[PDB]
């Protein structure tokens, strides 16, 4: 009846697939909070989680952040007072609302009372990187609370390295959540399936995760599509329903790359059963991923379409070039909300053409696009190198920094005696080091 | 001739004053309706103030309500509606079986004017609390108009207001940055006007501090009863109560840290 | 000599008048004649048009030999009009082909002369069009009794439907939070003729309007103590506000409803 | 516990002034509350003397509460009490109708006490306000003779100012041929209110007294005048004096003393 992500939502931190390291880091902080307070938050314990009034969770969509924060709170007996983007968190309302609970106790904490925190709040300011123009000065006031609160404060966001999030930098314990581990999600998904009365090839359960880029919430929803679609599952159906489901609802981006890369469609015969018009049309079946898909695996095929006496390499270079050209086209299509009339050309230059040059037998296997997550790595690191520059600009363009900050690595990693010497003799602090350490790594 | 609940407020203005009494700190609230009357509790958005209502069958010129029904409704919407009714009007609550809405009939003596409004109910998953009559260290009472002035005055000085009951004496203090605010009132009873008398049944001293914002919100019940009951205890939320000819509107305010 | 000599019995008159335009209408060219003043204008949406007619009967003296064209801004004019005490008398004064109109306030005991200048607004437009002169239904009620029903329902919808059925004036509004319906009948209180409600019907009427405008309309409730309303399917509704020697009338277009 | 007795009454004090009526002071401060922000209230054995010049530095307020405004007054040594009117306003809003207001300060003030006493002693309220340290400005007792001197009801004067202030940001005042004129040339139009010296006998309250010596014509900032009229909350009629070189003087008489603004013309 209820969505699956709901009915199968963790009930104990003992069910959060992944980030277990960060969950611990979280739970701890929420434990030593009373003491951290007792000590005026000036004793950064062996964890550092001691000089921070509030914690800042962050990471990709559907990986357990909101589940952890809530759960870690309910586990230490505290009562929860949460807000999110659906609420108005402007500086005005913020100061006329929650500001008042920063040093207050739960009225529910009484009619519930052995609980040691039952009468205390854990403020969960969720979806903070979602505070728009409907929250004037919200981040500022919120970042000010991280310094003057008298109760645990937990903030969640997806992009910690954003400009809007700058005011939060030095003010709180930011624990990172990365994309859960496949085995974790694979194991979890299995458990689900079993309880849902069905089985699935570990190769299917595997590529899903790969498509979902780790979004455990998405896979769960995506996995509830089978039983919800068909009326009655049977002994045999299980093995075949995967097809219609996988090649349609689930891994559709794959059945596209498959068809597109099948040489049988480019041979004189099939060449007219599945016309040029159809090949181009396959593109409009997911014009979002199709270009990414072809580029991803146009070089992992055993071509059957090569002209007589044409090497696999040569034909690839031709598609390589076309892939390149199609890009030029895309950029322009995305430079003017009014250029969609160029998509057909892009269909040809980014998929159909490159494909026809190497279509045939599938040597390896259709892989999801590497470009997306690969675009996260590069981006998430430019932000780092950036803040590092806006700290060394005192001592070359941000570019000349990553192409000259090589020597620095030595006199900052070399042996790790002369510790303090170089470190401080650089005008760097704690975060100035922890940050420069990440990228350099 | 088609309902499971049909109450008829003696005075329309009543139900309004009753709801304007707490529609600023609570948004969604479940109204439990049964034989004897209407009961409803709701926690604050900041989870600091608990609000409890109780409307006895003696406030309606006629009160039906066959089976027990839950009326989860948004006070802002309901408030817009009640705002409609005029003076000479007999507000009648009407609810069918397993309602999706609720009707509010504003009739008039002169049967030449009838105005009925429908109000879509809300689905509220109320965290029902177990309120239990406790033995508070101190129990005072005074004119609501006075408690109001005191609270409004002091709130201009601090975000916190300390209420001290020492040696049978009521003392409110507010210490801010611009300065401090102190008010003290001694019990008495004026036979001339019993309603302006300050009571006080102390059994043990009490020193609690409340958020000024929540008191400014509680004093809004100062339109239901000319007097306000306050029960304080070092280990429990304060209790501010307003008396209604057939019930009451009470507030449970959790204190601040020591 | 003044080609336009207009003295209002009471400066407090021309004040209640312009309050009708002020909000819904932007600029209004005032055309004067030998029998009084007339003016019209329309919403930038072309949904509502206002028609003003001021007769000399509401003047302590009128002399506009040759007709004039006084274009002016209500926000600017409404200001000049507030600078009048309840003991003064207003006097419109314009020369041959006005380049700005003059308002004169004066007392009757102490020498106090308040003369304000006011540039004139020329928009190069003077389209005065009226065509309806016979509606399927005519009703009347107190301007205050109306403005109420209006703002009440405005809370639940962007549209209000004035449904005229067999001797029953019905106002309805259906929206997101709920519905609202006010049904008042034609009644007369021998002791209070003003609060009486008259309604003469011929053919049923059913037409919805946009509360937006309907609201700006009930502001003319300042011009009188009773509003007249004439309806006719697929035809702009006419809301008229009676005045001793003239009137302020609003022509509001409905909405195609099928 | 047992020290729950206010301090104000029992402390060693150099200043202890009880008002005739709380509201009086409440009203006073309001008359100049909007112009100034921080003022130094110099208390002497004779009464209270306060002055202040707006940030723009073109308006000057001068208060003076004579010892006659007090039920009992005993300041026995010159003390300067700087304080923010915004805070003062708040304290002053806590006073009831049947409540007496006593200003108290100790021989070494770091703040000021405002004690509210009631008929039924059952209600005592003590507010303390932290003093501010302002650079006190010496009295500008300059009484340059003004070319013209007039007075009219404060209620009727306020409107004039407020009404014309709609037309322009600069109100003009002329005293030509023993006749008072208020001009306002704005963007949309013009305004002109003229009042001659009128003297009623049945209602002497409402009268316009004038004294012409030299033709007058001055222009001040309306924004300012809008605040100046606030004194309308203390005196029934306000007296104005205008000079060709000296700023404008608007006075609101009070039994004990008076509130007076010294606005400098805009050139
Ligand atoms: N790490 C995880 N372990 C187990 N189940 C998970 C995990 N992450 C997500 N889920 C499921 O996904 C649903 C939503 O997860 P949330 O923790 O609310 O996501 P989130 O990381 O806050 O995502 P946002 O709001 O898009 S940032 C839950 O109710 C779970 O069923
Ligand atoms: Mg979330």
């Amino acid at each position: 009846d209820k969505l699956w992500t709901v009915k199968y939502a963790p009930t104990n931190l003992q069910q959060v697939c992944g980030n277990k390291g960060s969950v611990m880091k979280l739970k701890n902080w929420l434990a030593n909070w009373e003491n951290s307070k007792k000590n005026s938050f000036k004793h950064a314990g062996k964890d550092g989680s001691g000089v921070f009034r509030a914690a800042m969770l962050y990471g990709p969509p559907g990986i357990g952040k909101t589940t952890a924060a809530h759960l870690v709170a309910q586990e230490l007996g505290y009562d929860i007072l949460e807000q999110n983007a659906s609420d108005v968190r402007s500086k005005t309302l913020l100061n006329a609302g929650v500001k008042n609970a920063l040093d207050n106790m739960s009225v529910v904490g009484y009619f519930k009372h052995q609980n040691l925190n039952g009468k205390h709040f854990v403020i969960i300011m969720d979806e903070v990187d979602g505070m728009s123009g409907g929250d004037r000065g919200g981040v500022g006031q919120l970042a000010q609370f991280c310094r003057k609160t008298s109760t645990p404060l937990i903030l969640i966001c997806n992009e910690r390295n954003l400009p809007k999030m700058r005011p939060f930098d030095r003010v709180c314990l930011d624990i990172q959540f990365r994309r859960p581990d496949a085995n974790s999600i694979k194991s979890r998904l299995m458990t689900i399936a079993i309880r849902e009365k069905f089985k699935l090839d570990p190769n299917v359960i595997d590529r899903l995760i790969q498509t979902t880029r780790g979004d455990i919430r998405q896979v769960i929803n995506l996995l509830s599509t089978i039983s919800t679609t068909t009326k009655t599952i049977n002994h045999e159906n299980i093995n075949e329903i995967s097809k219609a489901w996988e090649k349609n609802i689930a891994l559709k981006p794959f059945d596209i790359a498959h068809k597109m890369l099948d040489g049988q469609i480019y041979s004189d015969i099939g060449s007219r059963n599945f016309t040029l018009n159809d090949k181009i049309a396959l593109y409009f079946d997911d014009f979002d991923f199709t270009p990414l898909m072809i580029q991803e695996n146009y070089l992992s095929t055993r071509p059957s379409v090569l002209k007589p006496g044409q090497s696999h390499l040569e034909a690839v270079a031709e598609a390589a070039n076309c892939i390149s050209l199609g890009d030029i086209v895309e950029k322009k299509i995305r430079s003017s909300e009014q250029l969609w009339s160029l998509l057909p050309l892009h269909a040809v230059l980014s998929s159909v053409y490159p494909a026809s040059k190497v279509a045939g037998h599938m040597a390896g296997r259709i892989n999801f696009t590497a470009w997306l997550g690969q675009n996260s790595k590069s981006a998430k690191y430019y932000r780092l190198l950036q803040e590092i520059h806006y700290h060394t600009r005192l001592g070359x363009x941000x570019x000349x920094x990553x192409x000259x900050x090589x020597x620095x690595x030595x006199x900052x990693x070399x042996x790790x005696x002369x510790x303090x010497x170089x470190x401080x003799x650089x005008x760097x602090x704690x975060x100035x080091x922890x940050x420069x350490x990440x990228x350099x790594x | 001739m088609a309902s499971m609940l049909e109450a008829k407020f003696e005075e329309a203005s009543l139900f309004k004053r009753i709801i304007d009494g707490f529609k600023d700190c609570v948004q969604l609230v479940n109204f439990q309706c049964k034989e004897d009357g209407i009961i409803a509790q709701a926690v604050d958005d900041s989870r600091v103030l608990l609000v409890s209502l109780e409307i006895g069958v003696e406030a309606f010129q006629e009160y039906r309500c066959d089976h027990p029904v839950t009326l989860g409704m948004d006070l802002t919407s309901l408030s817009k509606i009640l705002r409609c009714g005029n003076n000479t009007d007999t507000l009648t609550l009407i609810a069918d079986n397993t309602p999706d809405s609720i009707i509010l009939l504003f009739e008039d003596t002169k049967k030449d004017r009838i105005a009925e409004y429908s109000l879509k109910l809300m689905d509220i998953d109320a965290d029902f609390l177990k309120i239990e009559e406790l033995q508070y260290d101190s129990t005072l009472s005074l004119p609501s108009s006075e408690f109001s002035k005191i609270v409004r005055d002091l709130s201009q000085l601090s975000d916190s207001i300390n209420i001290m009951i020492t040696k049978e004496t009521i003392k409110f203090v507010a210490d801010g940055d611009i300065g401090s605010g102190s008010v003290i009132i001694k019990p008495f009873v004026d036979m001339e006007h019993p309603e302006t008398s300050i009571k006080l049944e102390m059994d043990q001293p009490v020193d609690l501090t409340f958020g000024a914002k929540y008191l400014l919100d509680i004093i809004k019940g100062s339109s239901l009863s000319d007097r306000v009951g306050i029960r304080l205890s070092s280990e429990a939320p304060a209790l501010f109560q307003f008396d209604l000819k057939s019930g009451f509107l009470q507030f449970f305010l959790a204190p601040k840290f020591n």
